[PDB]
This record gives C-alpha cells, structure tokens and sequence, in this order.
C-alpha cells in the first residue's frame, strides 16, 4: 500500500527507519514513525499539532526522555514493530473512512493516535492530540491548503 | 509492505 503514499508520508517512514538507527534500536517502532514525522517536520500531520497548540520540540523531547537508547548498530532492514505495523494498517483505514484513496502524514497522525497503545499515543494524547480533536484539525487544514501542501504519488 | 522500509 506504500504506492498510495505522499511523497511526504514515504520520506517519513524513510527517516522512521534512520531514527531508530540513530538510537541503535533494531526496531521500528510507533516511536520512531513520530520521530520521523517531526523530523519531516513540513506536512498536514506536522501543520495539524502545530495549530492545535503542540509544540513538535515538545514531543520529540517527551518521545526521547521515553525510550532511552540501545546499545549496539542495527545494521540492514529494521523491522516494523507489531504496534507500528497496526499504526500502518489504522493510517489506511482511516484514510478510507475519511473518503481519501490516498495516504499522507495527515493519515498516519491519526493511526498513530487510534492505534492508542503505543508509546507515540500516550505522548500525544497526554499533549491534548486527542483524536476527534486531531481529526477535526486535519480536515480543516486539507481544505485551507487546497492540496498545496503534500503532493500525491506521482500526482498531477 | 508490511514489514519493511518499503516492503
């Protein structure tokens, strides 16, 4: 399903993979994919926190004091954890619910919050990313940007 | 998909 995503979802999970490297953690975990959505930093997922009053600097410092750092070089392919596969599968599905047939950052914002178990979810909830509340931000920045801001697979 | 960066 990674063809559907936008060129800013995809560099996500991208620099998911390079932050659970950077703290030798030979796992991909819900963590990292909102490590790399805060290193992407630009998108409708990142815009959405910023205008519900998050500071992204906040996270990230919050997610780091968390999760702490491994000990040894995650060499190759790091997997996805199974509450990172999960947060995948939500992003599709609340694509769909929302009427997209495509996924953006915006998509994997709220799976990481529906997913709810993970350490992303717990910071951001904490935060006030409560999911209606983020929904409701979402579509509200879809439709100020006007599909300016995230282009679309390859998209015209 | 689902497993890997981009599988």
């Amino acid at each position: 399903m990674f063809e559907r995503f936008t060129d800013r979802a995809r560099r996500v999970v991208v620099l998911a993979q390079e932050e659970a490297r950077m703290l030798n953690h030979n796992y991909i975990g819900t963590e990292h994919i909102l490590l790399g959505l805060i290193h992407e930093g630009e998108g409708v997922a990142a815009k959405s926190l910023e205008s519900l009053g998050i500071s992204l600097e906040g996270v990230r410092s919050q997610v780091e004091e968390i999760i702490g750092q491994g000990q040894q070089a995650p060499s190759g392919h790091i997997p996805f954890t199974p509450r990172a596969k999960k947060v995948l599968e939500l992003s599709l599905r609340e694509a769909l619910q929302l009427g997209h047939n495509y996924i953006g950052t915006e998509h994997i914002l709220l799976g990481l919050i529906r997913e709810g178990e993970g350490v992303a979810a717990q910071v951001l909830v904490k935060l006030g990313a409560e999911l209606t509340r983020v929904r409701q931000q979402v579509i509200q920045l879809l439709s100020g940007y006007q599909g300016k801001l995230e282009h679309h697979h390859h998209h015209h | 998909w689902x497993a890997f960066v981009l599988i």
